[PDB]
């Protein structure tokens, strides 16, 4: 008794929900890429040395700059 | 007669050497996600005329041509172009379920 | 391929074939084969070769290595060897090879 349109939504939310299931085998792309390209490291303090071109102002001309990071206003 | 039905199912096999120069522009059920090869349309095809003159057939292409997505397409193409969403059956050897299954979501995840 | 035929599928018209009804048991199959055929869709990786995967198989050819070329000439000239070769007992040379 229902039409198509209804047949189409319903088909695009079980698309939706066998692509997660088959995301289950198929996601082998973005969880690994986030478990291992992680932004951040075990807690405690830290003090990180960072350096990174910057462009000059008044290839492009180019200088490089130096920042020192620290976790905590204790360190 | 038997002869009548043989006659039907001759005036549907592909013409051709190879079974490759079909005329027909079948173009892919929206439902399919993927693109089909030309001689998968070309079986699809074959398929969609059996469903429409409710005969029966028997797909005999060498292994690796992607009958399991043929079938799939099949499957679309009824729900797309026949309105028939009905309850499928599928039998399978036991090794091939789960590809059945991975293959028919990759393929047409809009199916339960 | 065609339900309900009028002749039952266990009731099989054909008995095993006398010298006699050879023929007509070759005629049956035959006019069987030719209406099952319309039926059957088939086609061969040659026909579609023009639109298949790309199997390519490369043979490279490596040279003997001078310790390599020592020892394959040491193990052939071995007497064991060629008494082995000489008999042509078959799990001798198998074990040479």
């Amino acid at each position: 008794p229902l039409t198509q349109e209804e047949l189409l939504r319903e088909a695009k939310i079980t698309e939706e929900l066998n692509l997660r299931s088959l995301e289950t085998y198929e996601r082998l792309e973005a969880d690994k890429k986030k478990q291992v390209h992680k932004k951040r490291k075990c807690p405690g303090p830290i003090i990180t040395y960072h350096s990174v071109t910057v462009p000059l102002v008044g290839p492009p001309a180019r200088c490089s700059r130096t920042f020192i990071t620290f976790s905590d206003d204790a360190t | 007669d038997i002869a009548d039905v043989t006659a039907v199912a001759e005036a549907i096999l592909p013409k051709g050497s190879a079974r490759v120069t079909t005329s027909v522009k079948f173009n892919a059920p929206s439902l399919l996600y993927g693109a089909l090869r030309d001689y998968q349309k070309i079986g699809l095809d074959w398929l969609a005329k059996l469903y429409r003159k409710n005969l029966n057939g028997i797909l005999a292409d060498e292994a690796g041509l992607g009958k399991t997505v043929q079938i799939i397409a099949f499957f679309a193409h009824l729900a797309c172009n026949e309105g028939n969403w009905g309850p499928h059956l599928v039998v399978v050897r036991s090794c091939n379920i789960l590809k059945w299954e991975l293959e028919l979501k990759r393929w047409c995840p809009g199916l339960k | 391929l065609v339900p309900g035929i009028s002749r039952p599928y266990l009731s099989s018209p054909l008995r095993a074939p006398s010298e006699e009804s050879q023929d007509y048991y070759h005629k049956v199959v035959i006019r069987l084969h030719r209406v099952t055929q319309p039926f059957i869709l088939r086609r061969t990786k040659r026909d579609v070769e023009k639109q298949l995967t790309k199997k390519y198989e490369h043979v490279l050819k490596c040279r003997l290595s001078n310790r390599q070329k020592a020892l394959y000439e040491d193990v052939i000239l071995q007497p064991g060897t060629q008494e082995a070769l000489k008999s042509g007992h078959f799990v001798n040379v198998l074990s040479i090879l």
